[PDB]
């Protein structure tokens, strides 16, 4: 546009995939992650179904659609699938040919290292990348927020991660990851859901729990008191009118599955609670280093926008931790585009090159030309 | 955006302290430069800058979170701030600054390799408003840093006197033979059959666009000369 | 300052580098002695980490920081890094050139010769000296605290020097070093401390063992009297809040640790108490210059600071010296800023010029010119 040239900024999870142009401090057209084929085998001549449905089109029906999601954090069931998911966003939403504009994709922290030269032989070999990088999920939050000195715990729907980055990446392990999150919450309502006459059998209408659940599902503060307060029908039970139509009184239903975050022992899982894993990285780092990381905690993604969780940090974190100083959680209040905040930084910064593989730089070094210069 | 302008300074000279036209006082052995300022050479001379403000005096980006809210109104003061939307200046609204300045610097210089432009200097007399005071100190300088006596040694080539053969030609005429309009056309060998008439060297001389090459100063009052007794 | 011109005062040790402007009383900015690097690789690029992290700003955040002492009493482990010590030193605190203003450094007694030589190749060579001498330690403070006739044992945290000088310097040895002072302390601790539930693991938390040690610390003055005495839990048992959020309830821990300065034979050395040394440096002295030296001690350093440090010596020395006239030590109670008061004298004294050495006596004698003229 008589400025630069090739540029534009992405980021995709197990939610939303963020992207939009050159320069931009929001996302433009974020989409869902999603693509199935039909079980329905779709009028087969109202045309040759093919196309999974993926985009606006597919979350617009759901009913036709199988939604088998491809990337489940970390893991990725096939990639045949996310041939025709990219095809999608720079082609369709973007606007863009691949073949001009770099790219800035988000990398799940401790991803499979065959996966990676296995992305790249998408892009390079066949959609023509001259220039992109894959930068780490949550370090690009902590420029963006403001902060170079605090602990970052950046996770929505993909994978928990508890990045202590306020003077360094990539040295003592200091890090967790688990799979515990969105897609999980999204799947065990169905079971207790069964108790009261509900049963969101499928995938398909599977997505639309978590549509009901970002709109009222809160948290409790403290179970015990809320277990008498059970009693008094009023800050429970709420009507919400299905779109189709069937009224469902959630009330317990609220602060009982959101409970399975502090504590994964509902689900088998030994993994200590976000609060817990959160000392296992302190105690790592130096004794005189952590008054300073409890100032200030840095709490984002789409998981820390339900009611009653910041507050709930500050009373379990006090009583395993240091009393003296004062401590103060920094959870944005719209904490979910963190990343992509972050992400319009590094996408303006020309220190950047020193980072990003040019299209010789994967002949001159073979397909490991990515875990040989990046980490 | 935690990064002040103090840490910015240190940015600079990692990056660089090796590339010409840049110093401070850690590799700058120099006093005159602070502990919170830096040095850097422009044309003729050293300028020591401070690092108060930067930040908000730079950036000044706008968003259109804050711009819709407002032109959402009705009355000609309000939207009118805002006139009939992008006055031929847009392309793309949202853009952290950075670039944002570059527009203002990159329209100006696109809009100069395709057109045709004429140059005119200027030079201030003196502090006083007086048409006939000279600050010596002050003029001297003022003729230096914008290096214009270096343009007329340096187009031309480098050296003392010097005559444009466009003016040469139709000024010394009427002295040699064969500078007729019987003349050929180049204006080397014709030049050559003027000089090798009355004996001179022809490396003193050479031949460029439009400028007389003759090396030190004391052929010129020996050409001037040599015009006066032989020829009122 | 239209006063004078070319003057500074200056002086190092094993603590602080204690230093300020020209004709000055008192220090002007001390700053600990410190250079380490990054062992957690500081977010490498929220800045090419580099700046070992010296000075206030070292000092301030620890954590990242391994702290790696380069001069430990005597021994110098590098001169490298020494490099950007004195690089901080002359430009960022001091704000002046070091070609201009002469220097007034320190010289651990009995330094070796060939690192003399190394440090004028830092100063004449790069730094450009045209003016400087390194004075010997103890014998400055001599002329500070008033006195002539006195024998001094001044040293905090670099090496014990026992120098009896009340009538000349350099003649016979009469002189010990010890490498038994500071940082001995500071690591023996971690040790001891590992039987109650507490351990300072790395050098970073190592250097605040030091910071609490010398605001409680003392010295039992019988240990047979305060052994019977831990029963009650009064004098001993102290709350201290370490400063992040961890009592140590130190009683106990206070004067046993200090018992190894007497008892030097709690860390595998023969060394004899600093009481012993003393005899020694004495009795080579003539028979008919006792009475004198008895009667007036110096008793300098930071480490003659704690409770019960004065009061012992006068029970140890009279046992195994002449008992007929009175004994008096004369412990200055801020004795740690002795020799830069000291440093003060010499640095405006005139006499001085036929010490330092200029910058064309280092051309005309070569890099012997050091032990060719001083001593
Ligand atoms: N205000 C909100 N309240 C509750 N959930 C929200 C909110 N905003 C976004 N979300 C949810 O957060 C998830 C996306 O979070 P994100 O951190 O981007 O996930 P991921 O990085 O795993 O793709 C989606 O399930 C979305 O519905
Ligand atoms: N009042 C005090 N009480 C206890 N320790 C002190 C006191 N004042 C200074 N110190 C300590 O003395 C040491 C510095 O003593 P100093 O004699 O200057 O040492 P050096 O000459 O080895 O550098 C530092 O460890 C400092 O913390
Ligand atoms: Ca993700
Ligand atoms: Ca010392």
């Amino acid at each position: 546009d008589e400025d630069e040239t090739t540029a534009l900024v992405c980021d995709n999870g197990s939610g939303l995939v963020k992207a939009g142009f050159a320069g931009d401090d929001a996302p433009r057209a974020v989409f869902p992650s999603i693509v199935g084929r039909p079980r329905h085998q779709g009028v087969m001549v109202g045309m040759g179904q093919k196309d999974s449905y993926v985009g606006d089109e597919a979350q617009s029906k759901r009913g036709i659609l199988t939604l088998k999601y491809p990337i489940e954090h970390g893991i990725i069931t096939n990639w045949d699938d996310m041939e025709k998911i990219w095809h999608h966003t720079f082609y369709n939403e973007l606007r863009v040919a691949p073949e001009e504009h770099p790219t800035l994709l988000t990398e799940a922290p401790l991803n499979p290292k065959a996966n990676r030269e296995k992305m790249t032989q998408i892009m390079f070999e066949t959609f023509n990348v001259p220039a992109m990088y894959v930068a780490i999920q949550a370090v690009l939050s902590l420029y963006a927020s403001g902060r170079t000195t605090g602990i970052v715990l950046d996770s929505g729907d993909g994978v928990t991660h508890n990045v202590p980055i306020y003077e360094g990446y990539a040295l003592p392990h200091a890090i967790m990851r688990l799979d515990l999150a969105g897609r999980d919450l999204t799947d065990y309502l169905m079971k207790i859901l069964t108790e009261r006459g509900y049963s969101f059998v499928t995938t398909a209408e599977r997505e639309i729990v978590r549509d009901i659940k970002e709109k009222l599902c809160y948290v409790a503060l403290d179970f015990e008191n809320e277990m008498a307060t059970a009693a008094s029908s009023s800050s429970l039970e709420k009507s919400y009118e299905l779109p189709d139509g069937q009224v469902i009184t959630i009330g317990n239903e609220r602060f009982r599955c959101p409970e399975t975050l502090f504590q994964p022992s509902f689900i088998g899982m030994e993994s200590a609670g976000i609060h817990e894993t959160t000392y296992n990285s302190i105690m790592k780092c130096d004794i005189d280093i952590r008054k300073d990381l409890y100032a200030n905690n840095v709490m984002s993604g789409g998981t820390t926008m339900y009611p009653g969780i910041a507050d709930r940090m500050q009373k379990e974190i006090t009583a395993l931790a240091p009393s003296t100083m004062k401590i103060k959680i920094i959870a944005p209040p719209e904490r979910k585009y963190s990343v992509w905040i972050g992400g319009s930084i590094l996408a303006s910064l020309s220190t950047f090159q020193q980072m990003w593989i040019t299209k010789q730089e994967y002949d001159e070094a073979g397909p490991s030309i990515v875990h040989r210069k990046c980490f | 955006a935690k990064s002040t302008d103090q840490t910015f300074l240190d940015s600079i000279c990692k990056q660089f302290e090796k590339n010409p036209h840049l110093q401070s006082y850690v590799v700058s052995k120099d006093r005159s430069i602070g502990d919170t300022c830096f040095r850097l050479k422009h044309y003729a001379g050293d300028v020591t800058y401070d690092v108060r403000g930067f930040l908000d005096k730079n950036k000044d980006t706008l968003f259109g979170d804050l711009i819709s809210s407002m032109q959402s109104s009705s009355d000609p003061l309000v939207q009118g701030l805002f006139p009939p939307t992008r006055p031929e200046d847009s392309k793309k609204r949202p853009e952290t600054a950075g670039s944002q300045f570059r527009n203002a610097m990159n329209a100006l210089i696109t809009t100069l390799l395709a057109c045709s432009p004429h140059y005119v200097r200027c030079i201030k007399s003196n502090d006083n408003k007086q048409a006939g005071v000279i600050d010596e100190d002050r003029v001297r300088h003022q003729v230096r840093y914008l290096g214009l006596l270096e343009n007329v040694r340096v187009r031309r080539a480098g050296f003392a006197g010097r005559i444009e053969y466009t003016r040469f030609y139709n000024r010394y005429k009427m002295l040699c033979k064969k500078t007729w309009p019987s003349f050929n056309g180049t204006a080397k060998q014709a030049t050559e059959l003027i000089l090798q008439q009355h004996n001179i060297d022809k490396e003193e001389i050479r031949m460029g666009k439009t400028k007389v090459f003759i090396r030190n100063p004391t052929t010129l009052f020996y050409f001037e000369e040599k015009r006066e007794l032989e020829m009122p």
